[PDB]
């Protein structure tokens, strides 16, 4: 009972490597970043949310956080990746 | 005059001149002076009692006498040096 | 196998390795005869010219012409040592070394020479640990084992018989190839005890095997013929029966005999019964410690010479000699591999360092020396131990239950892992019959697994060792820190020379120092100095304040007044090493003899230290030691009083310290005094240690080696002995049923000294202090 | 007293080359700790430590230490020089806002 992040990060690289492993420095490395990421899109989102006299955290503020936040690529390809995760969870 | 003071002052000299040598050697240093130790000894012990500094007080904000590693990464992570692998 | 996932960034590849090649560097980076040790000079170059210009000093151009020296080469054999002058070097490697040789002995020892500074003994140690190292260096030359014989093709030399030799105190790194003339014509003693060893009569491919069904072992009355030795006493050939029967019902034991019995005799001779008799030379394992090794490896070169006895030390190269040169008859196949050697003696760094490469042997016995080491079942050494594949395995210690039931516990399951159980530690306040019942059954369950003789069982010459517990009051200094760290007073503490960062963590170890001395504590001999010999420190008020500071000061002047009026020597035992400090310091402005040991005294001082003060000519009055240092192997004979001054958790600690002079052979009636401070934390200490001692008298003292009704009350007694609380013409060297012999030496004698600031430093004391500082300052330095 | 001595620099660079592909820590443990719990009691008495927290600070501490130099060896090649020096540090402290 630790609540980390390290089951659904070894499905991530076995779906992105699947004969290669992971020590466990490597693992808390890969959680502090998952956990770090959230709470910068988090608060990002949060503080858009104040801006905008909004009481509620959308996915439009998710992606205003995601493309303030992220860099270049990364920006888009991460927006393209959660809208259709959206797009794949309203449908269904 | 066997007897002394158990307590010691010259910890900053621990940080010996190899040390200092490694580590300009990881920077990519390939001369180095001879003044140049001093002023790393200084530097490392002004950084290191301003990260203890803010670990102490997120140490005495939870009413403990013990520094916890998270302590150590929250006081690295309010002035803008964030760490990873103790935070998990 | 093939992913199942991508990345549709447009990245560009990237070279990932890290691995670098120094190939381009080697411009600049490429593109055995030479001096290794300096041993000895000699004030002849080459002829006396004369006695004229024997004062002044010489230069180092100077002793380049008038000084010969000794040299030992790189790769040679400490036999073609040569001796050369600078001129007849010529410039080879390791003319640095010649220098810094030249350097510090010549110019040093002109120095000691002609200084008027130097007293009689400094010249005398200095000639001392002079001969000693000219003598060490002269052990060299001795051969002590040949390892192996090659035929070798000189320049136009035909054949040669070359052997490969070990030196006495080198070690399988310093093993020389040398000529077979030489060396026979040298120690042929050696030589024939190699070809004993080539076609030896016993190897571990020639040994029976039992797999239970061993012989039944008849009782020896007499020496067996095979340990050739010198003569093995009563005792001892007990101890032998005692193995063997315990060996042929396929068990393992404990020899707990207390020290000076000769345990290293006796395991070495059932070594020799088991290779000899029962025709089990395979492969033994002697795990020692480093100390007490030599005293194994002369004990197996004197009472079992026919055997492989091999010595595993070293650093990595010697080690490599050893496992590639001398423990297979086969070492260049590439199968199975037979053992060659008998027994590996070794110790404990060695087994945790290489515990691949010897855990991986059909070990025939395990031998484990000072198995009190092996009293916790978490340490690497009993995981490493206890992953060996051995058949048979023995514990030699003398303290086998030193704190609790659980250390005994691990012993017993190092020897027999499951067959017993202990799930109840004993507690002294239930005192029911219950707990009476299982002391018993672990008496009558341990009982012939372990052996135990006493030193006043045998030899029965022995002069008895008396202890006094000394409870002493505490100084105001004393009283004044005790209070302000138990009721804690971080202002009050701080204040005086501006604190220092006064660490209150570990209560108990600040208790601890307040109960022996005020001035452990930083600046706190500024402020006696100050409030009582008003801060002027002019020499004598020093040695006040150190012997009012504490309450145990007064009583140890006392003591040490009253021993040099005897014909008396004390030893001085400490916890702390800094207290040891206070103590030199106390003896030297007091002016008395003194030596000292502890864990910062390298082992060469060590030697010169106890060769010193064992010495029939010796000045010395007082040795002063930590408690834990020196291992067993220490000879205190000479001295007489021995004073606890801080006791330790441990009894058995205390145990070895008061049997440092407490010796086979002593010629006076040992006394103990130990030191107490009053109402302090010292007193749990004592009533932990008076509990410990009580278990071991339970458990191991009433199963050594009509009563049986009796015994259901005397258990009850010292029981009801456990659950009291010891704490409710006194200085005397002398002293004028076995139960009751352990209700001694648990009395307190409280000491009360009602002595005040003026009265210590007599006229005979101040005349002599105030005329040595007085003439200091006529002679200035 | 042996030939073939080797140019003042291609070591450098050899320590260079092996220091960066290694990734352990290049100051001793213990006179780490001892340097922090100095610096510690400073600020509070009675001060205990987890391992992890001093091992956080020598990570923390040597790659602080090693950027710095970095930017001390940026300095003193801009300087058209190859050995660092202490106004090398105080430039790169300087820019880089820690003496502004």
């Amino acid at each position: 009972r630790k609540e980390s992040y390290a089951i659904y990060v070894y499905k991530v690289l076995k779906q992105v490597h699947p004969d290669t492993g992971i020590s466990c420095k490597a693992m808390s490395i890969m959680n502090s970043f998952v956990n770090d990421v959230f709470e910068r899109i988090a608060g990002e989102a949060s503080r858009l949310a104040h801006y905008n006299k909004r009481s509620t955290i959308t996915s439009r503020e998710i992606q205003t956080a995601v493309r303030l936040l992220l860099p270049g690529e990364l920006a888009k390809h991460a927006v393209s990746e959660g809208t259709k995760a959206v797009t794949k969870y309203t449908s269904a | 005059a066997k007897r002394h003071r158990k307590v010691l002052r010259d910890n900053i000299q621990g940080i010996t001149k190899p040390a200092i040598r490694r580590l300009a050697r990881r920077g990519g240093v390939k001369r180095i002076s001879g003044l140049i130790y001093e002023e790393t000894r200084g530097v490392l012990k002004v950084f290191l009692e301003n990260v203890i500094r803010d670990a102490v007080t997120y140490t005495e904000h939870a009413k403990r006498k013990t520094v916890t590693a998270m302590d150590v990464v929250y006081a690295l992570k309010r002035q803008g040096r964030t760490l990873y692998g103790f935070g998990g | 196998k093939i992913p199942t996932r991508f990345s549709n960034r447009q990245n560009k590849t990237v070279n990932y390795n890290i691995d670098y090649s120094d190939d381009d560097l080697l411009e600049s980076e490429d593109d055995f005869h030479g001096i290794d040790i300096v041993i000895n000079h000699r004030l002849k170059t080459s002829l006396e010219e004369g006695k004229v210009l024997e004062k002044t000093v010489p230069d180092l151009n100077n002793c380049k012409e008038n000084y010969e020296f000794l040299i030992k080469w790189t790769d040679e054999s400490h036999l073609h040592n040569t001796w050369e002058t600078y001129e007849s070097i010529g410039q080879v490697r390791g003319l640095k070394r010649l220098d810094n040789y030249c350097k510090q002995f010549i110019i040093e020892d002109q120095q000691v020479r002609l200084d008027p500074y130097v007293t009689a003994e400094d010249i005398e140690i200095m000639d001392m640990e002079r001969e000693r190292r000219l003598d060490e260096f002269e052990e060299f030359h001795v051969p002590e084992r040949i390892i192996d014989s090659q035929r070798a093709s000189l320049e136009d030399g035909t054949s040669q018989l070359q052997y490969l030799v070990k030196w006495r105190r080198l070690n399988y790194d310093e093993a020389t190839w040398e000529n077979a003339t030489d060396i026979v014509k040298l120690a042929p003693e050696q030589v024939k005890h190699f070809q004993n060893r080539e076609n030896s009569k016993i190897l571990p491919q020639y040994s029976s095997n039992y797999t239970s069904q061993r012989p039944r072992f008849e009782k020896l009355s007499v020496q067996p013929p095979f340990i050739k030795g010198g003569e093995l006493r009563d005792f001892q050939l007990t101890g032998i029966n005692w193995m063997a029967f315990l060996w042929s019902k396929g068990d393992n034991g404990i020899l707990a005999d207390e020290m000076g019995l000769g345990k290293t005799v006796q395991t070495v001779a059932f070594i020799s019964w088991l290779i000899f008799a029962r025709r089990q030379n395979g492969p033994h394992i002697i795990v020692v410690p480093l100390s007490t090794m030599p005293a194994w490896l002369d004990t197996f070169e004197k009472w079992a010479p026919d055997l492989n006895c091999i010595c595993y030390m070293g650093n990595q190269k010697s080690r490599d000699t050893i496992r590639e040169y001398e423990f297979y008859t086969n070492p260049r196949a590439k199968g199975k591999k037979t053992m060659k050697f008998n027994v590996l003696l070794t110790t404990y760094e060695y087994i945790l360092k290489d515990r691949a490469e010897l855990g991986s042997i059909k070990w025939q016995f395990m031998a484990v020396d000072e198995a009190h080491r092996l009293k916790n079942a978490e340490s690497s050494l009993y995981e490493s131990l206890n992953s060996f594949k051995v058949a048979n395995r023995m514990l030699i210690t003398g303290t086998p239950l030193q704190n609790n039931i659980k250390e005994l516990a691990a012993l017993v399951n190092f020897l027999m892992p499951g067959r017993f159980t202990i799930d109840q530690e004993i507690d002294f306040e239930n005192q029911d019959e219950e707990q009476e019942e299982y002391i018993h059954d672990l008496h009558r369950r341990i009982q012939p697994f372990i052996l135990r003789r006493l030193k006043k069982d045998v030899e029965k010459s022995l002069p008895s060792k008396t202890e006094r517990i000394l409870r002493v009051e505490l100084s105001d200094v004393q009283t004044e820190y005790y209070k302000n760290i138990l009721t804690k007073n971080y202002s009050a503490l701080t204040a005086g020379a501006k604190g220092g960062h006064f660490s209150l963590l570990n209560i108990m170890n600040e208790l601890k120092k307040a109960s022996n001395h005020p001035y452990l504590f930083d600046n706190a001999e500024e402020r006696v100095l100050q409030k009582f010999g008003d801060g002027k420190m002019t020499r004598e008020n020093v040695l006040r304040g150190l012997i009012m500071s504490s309450g145990k000061m007064v009583l140890l002047d006392q003591l040490l007044t009253r021993l040099k009026k005897d014909g008396h020597r004390v030893l001085i035992f400490s916890q702390m090493v800094r207290m040891l400090d206070i103590l030199g310091d106390y003896l030297s402005i007091k002016g008395i003899n003194f030596q000292r040991l502890d864990g910062t005294v390298p082992s060469a001082q060590r030697r010169i230290s106890i060769d010193h003060f064992n010495s029939p000519d010796s000045n010395d009055f007082v040795f002063l030691l930590s408690t834990r240092a020196g291992g067993l192997g220490i000879n205190l004979m000479t001295a007489d009083t021995v004073v606890i001054f801080d006791s330790d958790w441990n009894p058995q600690a205390d145990l070895q310290a008061m049997a440092r002079a407490h010796r086979i052979g002593q010629k006076n009636h040992v006394m103990v005094y130990r030191l107490v401070s009053k109402d302090t934390v010292e007193e749990e200490v004592l009533e932990r240690a008076r509990k410990k001692m009580i278990l071991e008298y339970a458990i191991i003292s009433l199963g050594v080696t009509k009563k049986n009704e009796p015994n259901a009350g005397e258990l009850s007694a010292i029981l009801k002995f456990g659950a009291g609380n010891m704490f409710t013409d006194v200085l005397n060297h002398a002293e004028d049923l076995g139960g009751e012999e352990f209700l001694k030496q648990f009395e307190v004698t409280d000491y009360k000294a009602d002595i005040d600031w003026d009265d210590i430093i007599p006229e005979e004391e101040l005349k002599k202090l105030q005329d040595e500082e007085q003439k200091r300052k006529d002679e200035e330095y | 007293k042996k030939p073939h001595r080797y140019r003042p620099g291609t070591v450098a660079l050899r320590e260079i080359r092996r220091y960066q592909k290694s990734t352990e820590l290049l100051i001793r443990k213990l006179p780490f700790q001892r340097l922090v719990r100095e610096i510690a009691q400073d600020f509070k008495t009675d001060l205990r430590f987890q391992s992890s927290a001093v091992m956080a600070l020598q990570e923390a501490s040597e790659a602080y230490l090693v950027a710095l130099f970095e930017d001390t060896n940026l300095c003193a090649i801009h300087a058209k020089r190859v050995t660092i020096m202490p106004k090398d540090i105080q430039l790169a402290r300087r820019i880089r806002g820690e003496r502004a």
